[PDB]
């Protein structure tokens, strides 16, 4: 028998689902943003794409480095704030490029700030990433990407209600020439959640219309089902010695019911009036419990 | 008129046309070098007739133009002095700024300049640095850290040339910072002004002075001492104190000295000698062709170290 | 194996008007003032039930102007065993 | 008419041979005069 | 005969404000876990034995005012004194999900 | 008699906080907020048998599932000291 005493804050959450739908989005954004990247810097890069990482979201903060541009975004109509977060390799990389250099010297970071220039130049390729990453999601949900705020330090944005939140995390490893750099796009998954059945199975070849008449021929089907609806008349609440000595003659005295609720396996579908017909226990419904 | 004066400048020669684009505004040289080549257009009468329009009005503006700056220069440089002239030039000079301020950052000071750019990506310190005056890139980079100094300098050799889209980017970044601010720094009182000061006060306070500025640096107080007295109060010196120091002087030395003094100046000197020996040396000084005033100006030093050692000592006097 | 430790606690006692099973179809078009049915002839004693687990059976009865349930007997495990199996 | 055609290119080509001597003798007497009314001309241009 | 017989009060009914009633204390409580158990192994429990509860380790807790469930937290430790980190208001879907 | 109240379901529940709170302050939490509990760490958690109290007892996880350790049963001395 295990047992161990319980410690919070510990790391016993463990959610793993395979989301093939992010899988191919990953791919989509990768190819949209080379093509920007060989517009922008006028030379040939490589993205691969690593394994998507379900993790809790101070992992995600411990593993950056400092300081790193990240980039809060909206997924609107999606309730919540992603983070694209550009190492400094590749922010680095990418002035070099523009700014009359081949390259030739390694990459030196030493915490080094962003100034604004470096902010600029950055903001001129998230412009391109989150294009690319619109029109990958556009494929299967239509979204918009709105940029709201930057910032280097990792403390500033906390887009997770608590440290151990759950986040979604995909890293590309961005290559041009020899120099290489990475970058991050984290989803919190309370934005994610809405669309888990649809990020899960992997994306088939149908259309809206096909889609919108498959569940309406299923909402037809489930209505040719029968449920089992429950009256309750009374409840009245008794204590355990009551009812050991409760025995067959006893009255136990009830109150005013003005309405029965009528409910299904525990949940309140109706509320209506007692009565007779036909012989039978009737009620006479008077309102449906919509939410 | 700008395709008429591009003909002209085709049809004048090369070494005409190089000198005038040498005397003329980046912008219209380049549009001049454009039009010039790209489509040139000749005409019987319309360019003759433009061509003696254009003569006929170039009476007043070309005696102006001829002599405007060097004019003004040794008008400055006679008025008050040097020292004075120089600070006029510079006035006037900065009265034509730069629009883009990239170039407005090589009259920043050099520390400004330097901890401005320092935190900047080293390409982007590199492209500044090709862009900013050679004088100022050279003594940024003295400030600079050695391992940056080094980075860019490297930078440097290897440029490979910038988007236009990011010159645009950081020209505008640039001039975002030093557009609505002014960086024109007034710098009155040097040492110059150190040593006039000193030289009225009494002579206890002024060792007493010199003496602490040279425990804080005797380079300092060297430079404050040989602006104190300057070779052209030697006038005021006394007879006897010529004299005696011309026992000290060597002739070479001496006559180097005074192939440039004024001369007030050398008859002053040549009456503490022998009449042979004045004789002699204005002979000597006659037969002396032109020297470079580096050689000169170093005699003159060691001839006023040397008064002023006498003077300290308490062998000369001034009057 | 202790008495007193739980001879205090609190249940609470649910008496039904009766079963009835209905599809999602006639649910969906229940409107105000439909009357439905149930399985039980007016009449039989209700079921009393407690988390949903059989306890006894009971009608209601008025006396003056309140009202109570007036329970018929307590239903042994091996009726328990035969309301399951039928 | 082919004659006089002939001698007006000959007297234009002979003064104009005139000209660019004349005004490389103004010019080697001030060369920023004749860049500063190129630019005046530019400036009055626009 | 004291007491006069009051009747017909129910002119109307209208929420007026939450200020009127808020300095009114309220019984908050954080609940650890759930667990449906009849009486069987209720007996059966002695000192040291150990319940398992329906709740999942880490999920989140929750937090009720006066018994009435209003929203979910997560517990957290700080200066050695338990608690709750308020995470989410619950939802009627979820509330009758607990019910049933 | 026993056998039937012997089978019967209940609902159990264990308490880990209790904390006392006015409405200003009820409001005044948000997202995120953390709220104090009046319950030292490692004292014995209540346990409720229908919103009734009848034991006390720590918290253990057992198998990745929440448990209790039924620490004692509280005689009804405590209970006067409970109010």
């Amino acid at each position: 028998s295990d047992i161990r005493p319980y410690d919070p804050n510990t790391q016993r959450r463990v959610v793993r689902e395979r989301l093939q739908a992010l899988e191919i989005i990953n791919e989509r954004f990768a190819r949209q943003f080379r093509m920007g990247l060989f517009n922008l810097l006028r030379r040939s890069p490589d993205i691969t794409v690593g394994a998507i990482r379900i993790q809790p979201y101070h992992e995600f903060a411990r593993n950056l480095p400092v300081p790193t541009n990240l980039n809060l975004i909206h997924l609107k109509p999606l309730r919540g704030t992603g983070l694209v977060v550009f190492s400094p390799s590749l922010v680095f990389i990418a002035v070099d490029n523009l700014f009359g250099g081949d390259g030739r010297f390694p990459t030196k970071v030493e915490g080094r700030e962003f100034t604004h220039t470096e902010q600029r130049v950055i903001n001129r390729m998230l412009k391109l990433a989150l294009e690319g990453y619109s029109d990958a999601w556009k494929a299967i949900n239509p979204l918009e990407v709105e940029y709201v705020r930057s910032e280097m330090q990792v403390k500033f944005t906390n887009i997770t209600t608590s440290p151990n939140d759950i986040v979604v995390n995909t890293p590309f490893h961005v290559e041009i020439g020899n120099l290489t750099g990475e970058f991050n796009i984290c989803l919190p998954f309370s934005m994610i959640e809405p669309l888990r059945e649809l990020l899960v199975n992997p994306p088939l070849e149908n259309s809206r219309h096909e889609d919108q008449n498959w569940r309406d021929n299923l909402v037809r089907q489930v209505q040719h089902s029968e449920l089992e609806l429950v009256a309750n008349f009374a409840d009245i609440p008794l204590r355990l010695s009551q009812i050991l000595k409760l025995k067959p003659g006893d009255v136990l005295p009830i109150e005013k019911p003005d309405r029965i609720i009528a409910h299904v396996d525990g949940v309140p579908v109706l509320t209506s009036q007692y009565g007779t017909v036909n012989g039978q226990y009737a009620l006479r419904v008077e309102h449906l419990i919509n939410p | 008129g700008t395709d008429k004066s591009v003909i002209l400048l085709m049809t004048i020669g090369e070494d005409r046309a190089a000198e005038v684009f040498k005397h003329l505004s980046t912008r219209e040289v380049q549009a001049l070098s454009t039009a010039m080549a790209n489509v040139r257009q000749i005409s019987n009468k319309q360019l003759t007739d433009v061509l003696s329009e254009f003569e006929q009005e170039a009476e007043q503006f070309a005696a102006l133009n001829i002599n405007a700056n060097e004019y003004l220069r040794s008008v400055l440089v006679k008025a008050l002095g040097e020292e004075r002239a120089s600070s006029l030039l510079e006035d006037i000079l900065e009265t034509r700024d730069t629009t883009s301020g990239i170039e407005t950052l090589n009259f920043m000071e050099p520390q400004s300049a330097a901890d401005l750019i320092r935190d900047e990506h080293p390409q982007i310190i590199a492209t500044i640095l090709v862009h900013l005056k050679r004088s100022q890139a050279a003594d940024i980079l003295a400030l600079f850290d050695e391992r940056l100094r080094h980075d860019v300098m490297l930078r440097i050799a290897t440029f490979g040339g910038v988007q236009p889209a990011a010159l645009a980017e950081l020209t505008e970044v640039l001039n975002g910072l030093l557009d609505g601010q002014n960086l024109k720094r007034s710098k009155m009182g040097g040492v110059r002004t150190a040593a006039e000061i000193i030289n009225l006060m009494k002579t206890q306070q002024e060792e007493a002075v010199i003496t602490a500025v040279r425990e804080f640096d005797g380079e300092l107080a060297q430079k404050i001492i040989d602006e104190m007295f300057l070779f052209e109060n030697l006038v005021d010196v006394d007879d006897r104190s010529i004299q005696r120091l011309l026992q000290e002087v060597d002739s070479e030395s001496l006559l180097i000295a005074l192939k440039g003094a004024e001369p007030p100046l050398r008859e002053k000197f040549l009456r503490n000698m022998s009449q042979r020996a004045a004789d002699i040396l204005r002979d000597d000084l006659a037969n002396r062709g032109p020297v470079r005033l580096s050689q000169v100006e170093n005699e003159q030093k060691a001839i006023l170290l040397i008064v002023r050692r006498l003077a300290e000592t308490g062998e000369m006097v001034i009057g | 194996q202790d008495i007193d430790l739980i001879m205090d606690i609190p249940v609470k006692l649910t008496v039904e008007l009766g079963r009835t099973r209905m599809t999602i179809k006639e649910l969906l078009r229940l409107t105000q003032g439909s009357v439905v049915a149930l399985d039980g002839l007016a009449g039989e004693p209700l079921d009393i039930l407690i988390n949903g687990y059989l306890i006894a059976q009971g009608e209601v009865v008025v006396v003056a102007d309140k009202y109570g349930v007036r329970i018929t007997d307590i239903i042994t495990p091996s009726e328990r065993m035969r309301r399951l199996s039928r | 008419k082919d004659e006089q055609l002939q001698q007006r290119r000959a007297n234009q080509r002979l003064g104009a041979e005139v000209m660019s001597q004349r005004i490389r003798e103004m010019s080697d007497n001030d060369p920023r005069v004749v860049a500063l009314v190129i630019r005046q001309w530019m400036s009055n241009d626009h």
